[PDB]
C-alpha cells in the first residue's frame, strides 16, 4: 500500500512475493501437540524457495 | 572544423566528468523513454543515472 | 522454471543456495569462488547451479492480472 | 444462477448470462477466461 | 589534460549544475 513511489524493486513493490517453507504452519492432532514440544515439528531448514 | 563554435556546441549535449565529456541522460534517454529490457518495468528515472 | 529442490545425484539440498548465490554474484565473487563459499565440492552440485537459468522472471511479466 | 468469467488484460468480472454477443464490460475486447473451481481437488506427492 | 586548453570556466559551470542536481538528489 505504501510502497515508494519510484518503483524499482518486486520487493517492496509485493507482500508475500517470495513462498518459503518458513511458512508452513503445523496442524497437530489431539495429543500430539501434548507429545511434542514446538519447533521441532517444523520443516527442517526453513530457508527452501 | 570552428573548434569555437564545436566547444559552445558539446556544452549542450555532453557535461566533462575526471576530464571526459560525458553524454547529457536527457538527449540519451528522450522525454518519452521507459524500461525498455527484459525486466522490471519502469518510468523515467533519470534520477538513478545522474 | 525455478531451481529444483535438490542434487539430481548425490541428493543434497540445493533450493536454498540460488538467492544467496545470487547475492555473491551481486558481490563480484568469481563464479567458481561462489560455489567454494557455498560448500558445493562435489562437481555434480556444481553444475546445479552454474547451469541453471531463471525463467520465471522472464515469463511472470507475462503474467495476466488486474 | 448468475455466471461470473473474466476479461483478458483487465480482469473484470463480466457477469455474462444472455444470448448477447460477448463484449467486456469496458474493455474492447472480445475474450474471456472462466474462474477456476472451487471444488478441491488432490495430488499425489510422488 | 584538459587543462592543456585554457577555458577554466567550464569546470565551474558542471560544478553549478553538480550542486543543483545534488539539491534535487539531496530530498531522498
Ligand atoms: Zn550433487
Ligand atoms: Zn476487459
Amino acid at each position: 500500500p505504501h510502497a515508494a513511489k519510484d518503483s524499482s524493486d518486486p520487493n517492496e513493490l509485493y507482500v508475500n512475493h517470495k513462498v518459503y517453507t518458513r511458512h508452513m504452519t503445523w496442524i497437530p492432532l489431539g495429543n500430539q501437540a501434548d507429545l511434542f514440544p514446538e519447533g521441532t515439528i517444523r520443516p527442517v531448514h526453513d530457508d527452501i524457495l | 572544423i570552428d573548434s569555437v563554435a564545436v566547444l559552445r556546441g558539446i556544452q549542450k549535449v555532453a557535461m566533462l566528468v575526471q576530464g571526459n565529456w560525458v553524454v547529457k541522460s536527457d538527449i540519451l534517454y528522450p522525454k518519452d523513454s521507459s524500461s525498455p529490457h527484459s525486466g522490471v518495468p519502469a518510468e523515467v528515472l533519470c534520477r538513478g543515472r545522474d | 522454471m525455478i531451481i529444483p529442490v535438490r542434487c539430481f545425484t548425490c541428493g543434497k539440498i540445493v533450493g536454498n543456495k540460488w538467492e544467496a548465490y545470487l547475492g555473491l554474484l551481486q558481490a563480484e565473487y568469481t563464479e567458481g569462488d561462489a560455489l567454494d563459499a557455498l560448500g558445493l565440492k562435489r562437481y555434480c552440485c556444481r553444475r546445479m547451479l552454474l547451469a541453471h537459468v531463471d525463467l520465471i522472471e522472464k515469463l511472470l511479466n507475462y503474467a495476466p492480472l488486474e | 444462477q448468475p455466471m461470473i468469467y473474466i476479461c483478458g488484460e483487465c480482469h473484470t468480472e463480466n457477469e455474462i448470462k444472455s444470448r448477447d454477443p460477448i463484449r467486456c464490460r469496458e474493455c474492447g475486447y472480445r475474450i474471456m477466461y472462466k474462474k477456476r473451481t472451487k471444488r478441491l481437488v488432490v495430488f499425489d506427492a510422488r | 589534460g584538459e587543462f592543456i586548453k585554457k577555458h577554466p570556466d567550464v569546470v565551474q559551470r558542471q560544478h553549478m549544475l553538480w550542486t543543483g542536481i545534488q539539491a534535487k538528489l539531496e530530498k531522498v
